């Protein structure tokens, strides 16, 4: 939030990252999680950009 | 490892027999297989890079196997002393 | 009864209800170019460039490119055939990819990329979404430029 509300409005958005692609203990199996189990995934073929207001709402949640 | 040890042993194989059969017949020189395994091990591990599970799996396999031969030799010796 | 009238029915009904497959065709036939802009450019351009589904998009850009349309259209050159020529560039690059040696086509691509590298940035950034479109456009044109320059090198 700070890093970006620093910036002029041209860079005021960020793409939502792609889901997955994380594991622990480098050099291990490609998938490792502590909070697992799932039934669907957010759309990653169509990406989304994240803006001040969105980020404000997420912060409010946090 | 069997074929590498055969190369290092320069012993012939009849067609009626096989490579493993000949190696297992003259049990006096089976020790070549361990260092053949080891040589193949560094050969592969030089190539192995990060995000590799075989990187540890190969070592697991060889560890189990060698421990097992030592195990069986020890128990036979102790039982048949 | 001419399907002209029926497709006017579908055109207004989609103007009210939102079925892209129909507004596109029928507004194009009805000469509604500014609205076709503020729909296709705003939605479908970004969607297809993000998602690599360029088939339908190229169909619509081709039907837009009709000079009989163009003479009444304004700024089809400004963005529309702009995107269309980008499509031509990538597709004939894929032709080059299925090919192994075509210098008289690599030079066409090189002239096209030099021309487009100076026309990429004049438009786009109507909003943050326009900024995203321009960013992806410039990044892709730079990638294509480096690719063509690397491939046009002596063996």
């Amino acid at each position: 939030l700070n890093c970006l509300r620093l910036i002029r409005p041209e860079y005021a958005w960020i793409v939502q990252p792609v889901s997955g692609a994380v594991y622990e203990r480098p050099g291990a199996s490609p998938k490792r999680n502590y909070d697992g189990e799932s039934s669907a995934v957010p759309s990653s073929s169509q990406i989304e950009i994240l803006e001040l207001r969105d980020l404000e709402k997420e912060y409010v949640l946090a | 490892a069997i074929q590498l040890a055969l190369d290092k042993r320069m012993c012939t194989v009849p067609q009626n027999l096989t490579a493993a059969d000949v190696y297992f017949r003259e049990v006096s020189q089976m020790e070549i297989i361990f260092e053949c395994l080891v040589d193949k091990e560094e050969a592969d591990l030089e190539s192995t890079s990060i995000d590799s599970v075989e990187w540890a799996n190969i070592v697991v396999n060889v560890n189990t196997i060698l421990k097992d031969m030592l195990h069986v030799a020890c128990q036979y010796r102790q039982s048949k002393n | 009864l001419p399907a002209q009238w029926i497709h006017k029915a579908k055109a207004v009904r989609s103007r009210r209800d939102g079925d892209k497959h129909k507004e596109a065709l029928y507004l194009l036939k009805s000469h509604q170019w500014n609205q076709c802009h503020k729909l296709v450019t705003r939605h479908l351009a970004a969607d297809a460039v993000i998602n690599e589904n360029y088939r339908y998009l190229r169909g619509f850009l081709g039907e837009l490119a009709r000079p009989e349309h163009c003479k009444h259209i304004q700024d089809w050159e400004t963005a529309g055939k702009v995107y269309l020529d980008y499509i031509s560039v990538i597709e004939m690059l894929n032709q080059i990819r299925q090919d192994e040696c075509s210098g008289g086509e690599l030079e066409k691509l090189h002239t096209k990329v030099m021309s487009l590298c100076k026309w990429v940035e004049l438009i786009q950034c109507y909003s943050a979404k326009g900024r995203l479109a321009q960013s992806e456009m410039a990044k892709r044109v730079a990638n294509i430029l480096r690719v063509v320059l690397s491939l046009q090198q002596p063996p």
